[PDB]
């Protein structure tokens, strides 16, 4: 009865160091509709993120946009950190610009 | 723009 | 092109934390243009795409109207369903709504819908005559059989050929310049070796609108559907959605692959090979 969320972790714009971006996570395919997502700098919860207006797809599984702002530098790692009721801890999945 | 409200009572589920 | 416009309702009992949330979100495509919170901390209709903010303070009355009916409403349906299942008064559950009209080419209306689910299954949906119901269990049979008395199909048919395309038909002109445009993907392949003899091709699409897209991976001109990772489409914020499809190909074999691209704003669909 229920789903657990797809996690993709992301940036609006094609990703270039010292060029301010937005990193998207975005969480799909989940039931039910409450869900936990940060986004993380180097581990640490980033404050004030946005997200997207509760919606969801033709199966009825939700979905949201998480979004922030960001300046992707070569050390600095970024990722989205995700709970829901189907996770028994939350998942990270970290940011890969190649993903 | 949605579904209007009927004209009577909106019928719950 | 085609068109639709879509309604999201969400209504979400938390036993112990208050009356049940609604959520509304409206769609033309995959550009949502409006919100209804009833947790806002003042629920109003609020715009969410630049064209429909021209729509005058009746419209939002009207809107916000509605929508608070329909939260206090479905407030009514969790407790029926509730019942319907015989459910204890603990958990948390949810009722979704989705309808909207779709049009073709011509404007013209193809169809309507109007689905509902509890809990993340089909619970009752409109039929396409629009005019009939099917329910999915003896529980929606109550609800289809209180919706047949209250004469509800009717309604729903009268929006669905009336207003809702009527609408929609405004929105698509209002909006033309984005909702009739059709942004084709920005492509490219790279290339990421895994192993002394495999590699990855990423066959990427980046900035397109609508959502739809194919793209898939041949080899040798055949689909590499079961050996193709294909991630969900996924939006980028900015209205353009992304993708990717990637194959673990033999090293020295990449230029048997092709990455094949169907979009909408192409002017013709793309066939891609990795550039090394």
């Amino acid at each position: 009865i229920q789903r657990t969320p797809k996690i993709q972790v992301y940036s609006r714009h094609p990703a270039e160091n010292g060029k301010s971006n937005f990193l998207n996570c975005y969480v799909s395919g989940f039931h039910p509709s409450d869900i936990e997502v940060d986004l993380l700098k180097n581990g640490e919860r980033i404050e004030k993120v946005e997200h997207s207006d509760l919606s969801f797809s033709k199966d009825w599984s939700f979905y949201l946009l998480y979004y922030t702002e960001f300046t992707p530098t070569e050390k600095d790692e970024y990722a989205c950190r995700v709970n829901h009721v189907t996770l028994s801890q939350p998942k990270i999945v970290k940011w890969d610009r190649d993903m | 723009l949605p579904e209007p409200l009927p004209q009577g009572q909106l019928t719950a589920y | 092109g085609s068109h639709s416009m879509r309604y999201f309702y969400t209504a979400m009992s938390r036993p112990g934390r208050g009356e049940p949330r609604f959520i509304a979100v409206g769609y033309v495509d995959d550009t949502q243009f409006v919100r209804f919170d009833s947790d806002a901390a003042s629920p109003r209709t609020e715009p969410r795409a630049p064209w429909i903010e021209q729509e005058g303070p009746e419209y939002w009355d009207r809107n916000t109207q509605i929508f608070k009916t329909n939260t206090q409403t479905y407030r009514e349906s969790l407790r029926n369903l509730r019942g319907y299942y015989n459910q204890s008064e603990a958990g948390s559950h949810i009722i979704q709504r989705m309808y909207g009209c779709d049009l073709g080419p011509d404007g013209r209306l193809l169809r309507g819908h109007d689905q509902s689910a509890y809990d993340g299954k089909d619970y009752i949906a409109l039929n396409e005559d629009l005019s009939s119901w099917t329910a999915a269990d003896t529980a929606a049979q109550i609800t289809q059989r209180k919706w047949e008395a209250a004469a509800v199909a009717e309604q729903r048919r009268a929006y669905l050929e009336g207003l809702c395309v009527e609408w929609l038909r405004r929105y698509l002109e209002n909006g033309k310049e984005t909702l009739q445009r059709a942004d084709p993907p920005k492509t490219h392949v790279t290339h990421h070796p895994v192993s002394d003899h495999e590699a990855t091709l990423r066959c990427w699409a980046l900035g397109f609108y609508p959502a739809e897209i194919t793209l898939t991976w041949q080899r040798d001109g055949e689909d590499q559907t079961q050996d193709t990772e294909l991630v969900e489409t996924r939006p980028a914020g900015d209205r353009t959605f992304q993708k990717w499809a990637a194959v673990v190909v033999p090293s020295g074999e990449e230029q048997r692959y092709t990455c094949h691209v169907q979009h909408e704003g192409l002017p013709k669909p793309l066939t891609l090979r990795w550039e090394p």
